[PDB]
RNA sequence: UGUAUGGCAAGUCUAACCGGAGUAUCCGGGGAGGCACAGGGAAACCGACAUGGCCGCAGGGCUUGCCCGAGGGCCGCCGU
RNA sequence: UAUGCCAGCUGGUGGAUUGCUCGGCUCAGGCGCUGAUGAAGGACGUGCCAAGCUGCGAUAAGCUGUGGGGAGCCGCACGGAGGCGAAGAACCACAGAUUUCCGAAUGAGAAUCUCUAACAAUUGCUUCGCGCAAUGAGGAACCCCGAGAACUGAAACAUCUCAGUAUCGGGAGGAACAGAAAACGCAACGUGAUGUCGUUAGUAACCGCGAGUGAACGCGAUACAGCCCAAACCGAAGCCCUCACGGGCAAUGUGGUGUCAGGGCUACCUCUCAUCAGCCGACCGUCUUCACGAAGUCUCUUGGAAUAGAGCGUGAUACAGGGUGACAACCCCGUACUGAAGACCAGUACGCUGUGCGGUAGUGCCAGAGUAGCGGGGGUUGGAUAUCCCUCGCGAAUAACGCAGGCAUCGACUGCGAAGGCUAAACACAACCUGAGACCGAUAGUGAACAAGUAGUGUGAACGAACGCUGCAAAGUACCCUCAGAAGGGAGGCGAAAUAGAGCAUGAAAUCAGUUGGCGAUCGAGCGACAGGGCAUACAAGGUCCCUUGACGAAUGA
């Protein structure tokens, strides 16, 4: 069981808008976050900018690393970010938190899992 | 956001912005991580004699007298861990690795966390606290560092509605088991944490349950006394921007 | 030391002459005003009054100071024997106060009013 | 609750027969005893392989791949801004304690680049010319002869 | 050598030791060195896919069977 | 119902349990040699009465001085008799006196005694006389030099491993050892005495190439320090003893010079602040010890006793710890603050005296031999051709020479001068002092909280226990009756309590006496589980249960 209350908490709130609201991808994240920290996703920029598209939001069930270039002007959801990838992210895009993307889209419309 | 000043009277004299670790997100678990690590180090490596119990040329007879193979000199049994006088099997050694590992991120995090945990209220009143005051920490000017007496630090702690905390402390307890036979009798509430910036007030200091830091260097440990987040805290002017880039 | 074996201890093994402060009374108001004292080492002439006790209320002349028990006579804190002889109960001088001191001593005297030094 | 927690009562604490856990024979022998015979299973077969060469006869050289440099011309804002220019020898970390630094080319070279370094594989130099750029052996470099 | 949790992440951690101090705790400094960041070959020596094709789970999209499809699967190709 | 079974009750027995800690265990800081000026250890003595322990030594639990200390005292150990102390005792610090016998044990011998002036024995100096000196033995381990197993591992076993371990011989110090390159060899335009710590690294290397074994250079740190001879050239210019006189040593060389920034010699420039010898001589810090040191012993209630409850009040640079009739910052010792002394750092650092650093040119004047090196045989090591060492044999050069750089030879290149010597600091241990603890808490923890290396066993080497707790205060039980009675018993006295009355807090189980309930001398044995009856039951901590009838009414079902 998770020790963090963070993302413990992160984690009641993923369900509670798949449940409430139509999403399905916020407990589809719940359930990967759930599982062990060796399983999470590790994913660095390269990855975002070769499968990511603009106006589909990039949801990592995980944490983004900074290696590689990242070009395109995307939106990227995640549990965390390394400061280099926050700074890479944002000077193409936006580097928003899972816990921002929940509330401004609490249907999970228009996004792409990435890992 | 911003912090109150107060003048030695306990009335207000202007304020300043409350430094953004004070921001810092909660993180009771890593706070209490710490305070575990800090706790297991500053513990004594200890252990029975090597050799208790092996000084014997005790031996076994074997079969034949209706006995069992144990052990014996005189008469009596020795040695074996099943022997009264006999070696301990497993005994606590002295070779014993009783230290705890940290990563300074880790660590420098805890102490960002429990400074942040400081600045909320309700934390502090359900750390176990007295208190009848809105702003917290308790910011307090330079001159706090110039006090000589106790007993003024006691009128200042009056006039800011905090030295109720003191009275919560103002009760030793008489602690259960042996521990009294080791110079362990006594044990009372952790109170006040006073952090100031060029040295610890000794003003302040025997304050029932207080205890007393300086910016540079104050810990965890007085952050959260036990682990447990939101200590009724007061901050120097000067600690208190110190205190931000820690 | 801060450990309760250590302090026990030296309170017990302690030499002779450290046991002096072993017998220590405190002081009433009015010497204590005098002489710029909180207590002192009670004496065989000192008169004192008992705070603690079941004898607590009464006052007497020293009778007696034992440094090896560190403990003292008071006159008329006694016991009855079997026998029907009184004898004296000790008593602990930290459960007595110092009504009136016995200056014969020309050496005391001077310890008492020297204000470096205490007695 | 830990499993050695739960042993009390057990008796054999999960050895299985109390005639199990007694010396080394339950383990075949000590330590690798038996890597021959017994337990050969799943061990490196004997023998001697190859040769050594003395210590203070290698060569270490610092590598780097193309791929490293070009993902970091903007971030390298500290370095030469030609037609970018930049001498690997500053960009390697532990080039000192190295014979020499050598240039591999894996990955791709999305800019124009002007190297410097002790070496180039085939590959480096085809991907740094074919994309509009030029590599300079250094004076060590001039070993290649 | 696994696993669970936690920190940081193309990096990560300091060791002895040094300064401070509330003096075995603790705050700061210390990256020596280790592991990771390329491999193959006894050695000499050489040196790689920031993606080219197909399938497709979860998820997303649409005008509700049709698209996009991380991970995964099958191939290509690349270094020695 | 006899003998008896089960459970309980009262009282025993026993000593678990709970509480308590004068002892342990472990960590940390400091400090660290003793002895022929007879140690350490042992024997025997020594007190008014004295068996044990401690102390002491025929001046015998002590004598003297100075300082501290203080009205008390005469050790552990609270008795009786007595004595000492204001002529300042006790007690503590420093210094001194005394200090039996054996003991390295030294005049000779001996189970602690004896026989007739003694460094016995071996040495150095020497007035050649024991005249002046040295050695010996001890110490917790640490340290240095030698000798050197086996069980064991390899699933057998021989090389290998255990291991240069255990153990043995010799020896030093407060630390030892090492140490100013015939070094290194990230090969360099580089480093620069030595230990040690971290790392390099389980890397290189070894190995029935099995199991296993296992560095270094370097790097980061700690601490830093560098010098003296032999000889060349001088040639008595010298040293030791003695107050002196005088004696001894010394041409087989004392003394000057000099030591790879080679030096000497000759000729020169300039200069010294290097080095070496010697004088003076700490601060600070640290460990320990000591002085001083704030504030309640106020009310009521309970109690045998307030440190408890409630109420009122105070200190705090002091709310560490202990004591005190129950939980105490303010009752007593202490604790914070400030100050003092001793010890260690250290005869060190700084300062001073003296000396004189250095450079150019010329000069084949000097520069450590069974050595360097080779071979035979062994040990040892990671050392492999390329570790270190022993043994037998052989055996060089002379700086224009020589050694090293992990196979040999020759050449080049780079480094460096062996076969003479000294050397502070940083590091090991824990006897000794002090401090500390998520250690143990009397079958634990030391073998040892107690008479503990005690009692006791063994010819001896050696082996080796168990035993902690009256009470606030001894108030430790007067008087009387009984009795053979200082026993025991009865009655009685003390105390909150004697079921606190002496191995005396608490007082479990096994188990014993008496006794209550149930069963019981016609009856069958895993001792019970589940049902259901008899009999038994003070309160409390459980309060339900029975019968008529009625409602509901599954499967089943007249
Ligand atoms: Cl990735
Ligand atoms: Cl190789
Ligand atoms: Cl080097
Ligand atoms: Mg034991
Ligand atoms: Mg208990
Ligand atoms: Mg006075
Ligand atoms: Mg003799
Ligand atoms: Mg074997
Ligand atoms: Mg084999
Ligand atoms: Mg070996
Ligand atoms: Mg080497
Ligand atoms: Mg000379
Ligand atoms: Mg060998
Ligand atoms: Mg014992
Ligand atoms: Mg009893
Ligand atoms: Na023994
Ligand atoms: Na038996
Ligand atoms: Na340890
Ligand atoms: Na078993
Ligand atoms: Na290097
Ligand atoms: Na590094
Ligand atoms: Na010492
Ligand atoms: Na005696
Ligand atoms: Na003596
Ligand atoms: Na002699
Ligand atoms: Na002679
Ligand atoms: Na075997
Ligand atoms: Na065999
Ligand atoms: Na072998
Ligand atoms: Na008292
Ligand atoms: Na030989
Ligand atoms: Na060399
Ligand atoms: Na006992
Ligand atoms: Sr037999
Ligand atoms: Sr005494
Ligand atoms: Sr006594
Ligand atoms: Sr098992
Ligand atoms: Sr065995
Ligand atoms: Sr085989
Ligand atoms: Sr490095
Ligand atoms: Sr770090
Ligand atoms: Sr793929
Ligand atoms: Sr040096
Ligand atoms: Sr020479
Ligand atoms: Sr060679
Ligand atoms: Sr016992
Ligand atoms: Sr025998
Ligand atoms: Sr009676
Ligand atoms: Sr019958
Ligand atoms: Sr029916």
């Amino acid at each position: 069981s998770k020790t963090n209350p963070r993302l413990s908490s992160l984690i009641a709130d993923l369900k509670s808008a798949a449940r409430s609201s139509g999403g399905a991808v916020w407990g589809d994240v719940a359930e990967r976050l759930e599982k062990p920290r060796r399983t999470h996703a590790e994913v660095n920029l390269g990855r975002i900018e070769r499968y990511a598209q603009e106006d589909e939001t990039v949801v990592v069930p995980g944490k983004v690393l900074g290696s590689g270039v990242l070009q395109k002007d995307v939106t990227v959801a995640a549990v965390d970010f390394s400061g280099t990838a926050e700074t890479k992210i944002d000077q193409v895009g936006e580097a928003v938190s899972l816990e921002q993307a929940i509330e401004n889209n609490p249907e999970g419309s228009h996004v792409r899992v990435i890992r | 956001m911003q912090a109150t000043i107060y003048d030695l009277d306990g009335n207000t004299d202007g304020e300043v912005d409350l430094p953004d670790v004070f921001e810092t997100p909660v993180r009771s678990d890593l706070i209490g991580k710490a305070v575990r690590a800090a706790q297991a180090n500053r513990k004594q490596d200890y252990g029975s004699d090597e050799y208790a119990g092996l000084r014997t040329p005790a031996e076994s007879f074997g079969s034949g007298r209706g006995q069992a193979h144990v052990p014996k000199q005189d008469g009596r049994a020795r040695r074996v861990p099943q022997a009264v006088k006999g070696r301990s099997a497993h005994p606590p050694k002295t070779e014993k690795d009783r230290s705890l590992d940290l990563n300074d991120k880790e660590r420098q995090l805890a102490v960002r966390s429990a400074l942040a945990a400081t600045a909320d209220a309700d934390l502090v009143a359900d750390r176990g606290h007295e208190f009848d005051r809105d702003e917290v920490p308790v910011v307090v000017s330079d001159d706090f560092e110039d006090l000589v007496k106790t007993q003024e630090v006691v009128s200042l702690l009056e006039a800011l509605d905090v030295h109720a905390d003191i009275d919560r402390a103002d009760e030793t307890k008489i602690k259960a088991g042996q521990g009294s036979a080791r110079g362990r009798k006594y044990r009372r509430p952790a109170s006040i944490l006073f952090v100031t910036s060029d040295e610890p007030s000794t003003a302040a200091r025997n304050l029932a349950g207080a205890d007393v830091a300086t910016a540079s260097e104050v810990n965890t440990e007085d952050l959260a006394p036990g682990g447990a987040p939101g200590r009724l805290t007061v901050f120097t002017e000067s600690a208190l921007a110190e205190v931000a880039e820690r | 030391s801060k450990q309760p074996d250590k302090q026990r201890k030296s309170q017990r093994r302690a030499p002779l002459h450290e046991r002096h402060k072993q017998v220590r009374a405190t002081l009433s108001a009015d010497l204590r005003e005098e002489y710029g004292q909180r207590n002192v080492r009670v004496n065989a002439g000192d008169t004192v009054e008992v705070l603690r006790g079941d004898f607590a209320g009464e006052e007497g002349e020293v009778i007696n100071v034992d440094l090896d028990k560190a403990v003292i006579h008071v006159e008329d804190v006694t016991l009855e024997k079997t026998d029907g002889e009184e004898v004296p109960r000790p008593l602990d001088t930290s459960n007595v106060r110092v009504t009136d001191l016995d200056l014969e001593d020309e050496k005391r005297e001077a310890r008492l009013e020297s204000e470096d030094d205490s007695a | 609750t830990s499993k050695k927690k739960r042993q009390r009562g057990s008796r054999t604490h999960g050895g299985g027969s109390h005639k199990n856990r007694r010396g080394a024979g339950h383990r075949g022998g000590r330590g690798d005893a038996g890597r021959d015979k017994h337990e050969f299973h799943n061990h490196e077969p004997l023998g001697k392989s190859g040769f050594k060469r003395p210590q203070k006869v290698q060569e270490e050289a610092a590598t780097i791949d193309v791929r490293e440099i070009d993902e970091n011309v903007t971030l390298l804002a500290a370095d030469d801004v030609a037609e970018f220019r930049v001498d690997v020898r500053d960009v390697v970390e532990e080039a000192d304690d190295a014979d020499y630094v050598k240039v591999l080319g894996a990955g791709q070279v999305r800019h124009e680049l002007t190297l410097i370094a002790d070496d180039f594989s085939e590959g480096a130099r085809e991907k740094v010319e074919g994309a509009g750029g030029s590599v300079e052996l250094t004076d060590l470099g001039e070993e290649r002869q």
